[PDB]
RNA sequence: AAUGGGUAAUUAUAGCGAGCUAGAAAGCGUUUCCG
RNA sequence: ACGGAAACGCUUUCUAGCUCGCUAUAAUUACCCAU
């Protein structure tokens, strides 16, 4: 569960959390997580994002349905950010969402995981 | 006597529009340039400032002799219409452009239209090292149709040089349709057009006959 | 007035690929005739809970099989007995040439309005005017790139002037060169191809696995070009000889050192629509190759030549329009060069 | 219930300078369109009148008029204005006076 | 933390605590932060002054806890503003925000930030 | 109790002035609309009341 | 070689951030009771 | 048998006029990875 008073150092803590490389000493400390497939989970809900500041919530259980199985796909596949997603409690961030408010908490957390990321690292 | 002459019109796009706000609370890696939009019905809009801005600064370019310093200078066939601050007689001008809403938001679906505002990936390219940098800027959707609602105001002062008035403001829209209404619109961007003009009025008997032939010439 | 129009005639050669930004990835499309059809997936899982798959269909997505075929969309939906689509209506025809039939995967969006249609926006036609505009004039294609800090690829942008800049009347010679959007054309006309990478000191194509949902050739898409002042008026009439410059300058080097077998002729004026094409035809070419062969110590390393010539494969095509039936390609088994596009350029 | 998050809009407009064409950005609030004000219009009826009640009810019904026609407050000649009235109905607070022929007047 | 006796005060030394450009001097001391690096947060923390006004801070914290990610994303890419809310520290000043008075005090204190910015040119 | 800074508030206003046009401001202060007076009037029985107090 | 796969960047950049007019103006400064 | 009594700080007055959210900007680049 992520509240508006919270889902900022959640995700914080949640990129400290997250795997590093303990091999390839040159520049240590860096992730097994690029940029670009954490951009790929900010993309996908970035259109949510958007198209609920004007839609009805009701128009949207499609997609939100939907986000279920592209956040679990996107973890299929390269099983380090399914380390990421199981980390930063996303699959269970995405079953709360029952309203337009959380739903845009949600994408906040996400652009606050991408925020993040680029700070560290 | 007094008069309110009322030119209703449609406006269709050609190419998308992008009239710009700005919002401070866009998402990260969403839309970076949104539209003006209306704050209940989250339509687009075309606010009436950006039509009175470039009608006014198209048709300085035809109706101006010796070129406007500042829009204080407009050669008082178009300091009539819109109204210079400093000059004691035309402050407060006779034009009052309303914002257009939308009409055909129902119309745009069937078509099958997710939003009415779509968005655009646009992608700064350097031409050196083709590193790039992208955009995603709304843009209000391409059969859209907005009601233009200008209003003339007739008073003693108006009357023998009324025509005068209506082949300006005829030739204003003609000269914005060979033009961009607002936005980016060196690359497409707002391509625009009015449709069925019809000047009526409502308020004061005035004849509007003659001069709604000259409209659709 | 002095706005003084054009019509720039598009003959499609080469398929062409523009933007949309997202990709359909793998899993998303089933090939059930001799065509792909790309639902809205968030309404396929939406009959598909009502089936009561929903935890079948996650199971399938993290599963992969040792074969490819068995492990797209038509293969979820021929184990469960499936039959019907009724999703989000849009299919496109394969050309035979995509290959195992239809292990495709991931393939790229091309740019859409909000009815569905296909079109070239007139943003992405200025700048394929641009790098022509920026790369014939000597004065644009001197020693720019300044770099001054930090890392060496920015470019002078303050070089071709722009800015409104106070006092100083305001001129922008790009503002003066409005290029508008084309009609949107239709889906039938966009045919899927792959990406491929011919190598120089090494004679293989190599296929990669992009995509890129591109417009057939012989396709002709018509732009406007209102032009306002006369300096940026004039670059448009002229823009006939300057883009056989500019290609006469990128035949020169990166389009010798290939057999000519893969390079076609164009007979029209050519122009190069972008996606594909590459680094040359984005970019002013000589501090391009400087410190755009720097730019790469990565697995994926740009090597030791300019490029790696970027082709696909697509349906062969001929013209017959002039004094005999141009082949359009002059190889067998149907390498285009990604990007190429001709024009014809008219006032008014 | 219609979901706004303020009652005032901001509408962030520019100025572009004619010669050197630079733009000079503002911020206005305004309020949000289909908002909704008691407007309410006092008449006070003294014993001299006689004739001057309905001759007045007139001038006010068309002065309702023209501010739908003209604008309100605003920066008029650039949106900002258009109001409209509805339920235009008036009752004698202070009372013995009849307002059925006005209410019918007021249509 | 801001005191409201001292945080123009904090705003003007954190200003001139920017390290400058010592490459060319064609108009030397210029600061490697652009003016619309540093507009762009503004254009954030003042559309929260104007909301704080009217609203109610129980009533704003979605945008306030934002105003945490947005930060620390412009200060991820380019580090000119990774210097910024290191001399002038934001990060800090935004954990303690629990106040609608110490709300305000924050947006004119980024006001004072970039007034300084704009006078130091 | 609820936040309000200033038992008055300042109403700015003006005086367009007919052909010419120009405006005139004005800076005209007022009490806030939501306060209550403590508000008392006395009234007085005597020997000429009695009749007419009711009235 | 075949097979299975895409992966890494950039997510806006540089600016403008309000300008000029008006800044209160007409009236009434005591009247009656009283000598 | 209160230097008292009677007496609204009140009337009239649009925060208004002028002002394009604009300027430039191909969703692109690289070509591999694993068994």
């Amino acid at each position: 569960i992520l509240t508006d008073e919270n889902y900022v150092d959640i995700a914080e803590k949640a990129i400290l959390k997250l795997e590093r490389n303990t091999r390839n000493r040159k520049n240590p400390d860096a992730f097994f997580l690029t940029t670009s497939k954490l951009r790929n989970l900010l993309s996908l809900t970035s259109t949510l994002f958007d198209e609920s500041k004007v839609k009805e919530y009701d128009a949207l259980l499609d997609r939100i349905a939907y986000l279920r199985v592209q956040f679990v796909y996107q973890a299929g596949r390269e099983i380090a950010v399914k380390d990421l997603i199981e980390k930063a409690q996303i699959l269970e961030a995405l079953k709360e969402i029952k309203d337009r408010e959380t739903l845009q908490r949600f994408c906040r957390y996400m652009e606050a995981l991408v925020a993040y990321f680029k700070f560290y690292g | 006597t007094f008069a309110k002459i009322k030119f209703s019109a449609q406006i269709r796009l050609e190419t998308g529009l992008h009239i710009g706000g700005s919002d401070a609370f866009a998402a990260i890696g969403a839309i970076n340039s949104p539209v003006i939009k209306d704050p209940i019905t989250n339509l687009p809009i075309i606010p009436g400032s950006s039509l009175k801005g470039k009608m006014r600064t198209l048709l300085a370019k035809v109706y101006n002799e010796k070129v406007a310093e500042k829009p204080s200078d407009d050669s008082d066939i178009l300091s009539r219409l819109f109204g210079n601050s400093k000059d004691k007689r035309f402050k407060m001008g006779r034009l009052i452009f309303r914002d257009a809403f939308l009409s055909n938001a129902d119309e745009l679906d069937s078509l099958g239209v997710r939003s009415y505002t779509e968005v655009k990936f646009e992608n700064t390219i350097d031409r050196i090292t083709a590193e790039a940098n992208p955009r995603q800027i709304e843009r209000a959707i391409r059969n859209s149709t907005f009601d233009f609602e200008l209003i003339y105001e007739i008073t003693d002062e108006n009357e023998n040089q009324v025509e005068e008035d209506f082949k300006v403001i005829r030739d204003g829209l003609k000269l914005l349709e060979l033009d961009y209404l607002g936005g980016s619109g060196s690359r497409g961007y707002g391509k625009v057009a009015f449709e069925n003009l019809k000047a009526t009025t409502v308020f004061g008997n005035y004849d509007v006959k003659t001069l709604n032939e000259l409209l659709t010439a | 007035n002095d706005y003084r129009t054009f019509k720039l005639s598009l003959l499609t050669l080469a398929p062409i690929h523009i933007g949309n930004g997202e990709k359909y990835t793998s899993r998303e499309f089933i090939y059930e005739n001799k065509k792909f059809y790309f639902p809205d997936m968030g309404k396929f899982y939406n009959k598909m809970v009502e089936k009561r798959l929903a935890e079948k269909f996650e199971a399938f997505l993290i599963q992969t099989r040792p074969n490819a075929r068995n492990n797209r969309l038509i293969s979820f939906l021929n184990d469960n007995r499936i039959a019907e689509r009724s999703f989000g209506g849009y299919s496109i025809s394969e050309t035979g040439l995509e290959s195992s039939a239809g292990a495709i995967n991931e393939v790229n969006k091309f740019i859409r309005d909000a009815f569905g249609n296909p079109y070239i926006p007139g943003s992405s036609l200025k700048g394929a005017i641009r790098t022509i505009l920026m790369n014939t004039t000597p004065k644009w294609n001197n020693e720019n790139a300044v770099n001054d800090f930090g890392r060496f690829p920015k470019e002078n942008k303050n070089l071709i002037p722009w800015g409104p800049k106070k006092g100083k009347e305001y001129d922008d010679l790009f503002n003066a060169i409005r290029v508008s959007d084309s009609k949107p054309f239709d889906n039938k006309s966009l045919i899927l191809v792959q990406k491929w990478d011919y190598s120089a000191k090494t004679n293989k194509a190599k296929p990669l696995p992009l995509y890129r949902e591109s417009i057939s050739p012989l396709t002709k898409i018509e732009f406007e070009i209102t032009t306002t002042t006369d300096e940026a008026g004039r670059l448009i009439e002229e823009l006939g000889k300057r883009a056989q410059a500019f290609y006469k300058d990128y035949k020169a080097f990166f389009l010798s050192e290939f057999p000519d077998d893969k390079i076609q002729a164009n007979l029209q004026y050519p122009i190069y629509l972008g996606a594909g094409s590459g680094a040359w035809t984005k970019t002013l070419f000589k501090q391009a190759d400087g410190i755009l062969q720097r730019r790469y110590s990565r697995m994926k390393t740009k090597m030791v030549k300019k490029g790696v010539l970027k082709l696909t494969k697509a349906p062969l095509k001929t013209v017959k329009i002039p004094s005999g039936n141009h082949s359009l390609v002059k190889n067998h088994e149907s390498f285009y060069e990604m990007g190429k596009a001709n024009f014809m350029i008219k006032e008014i």
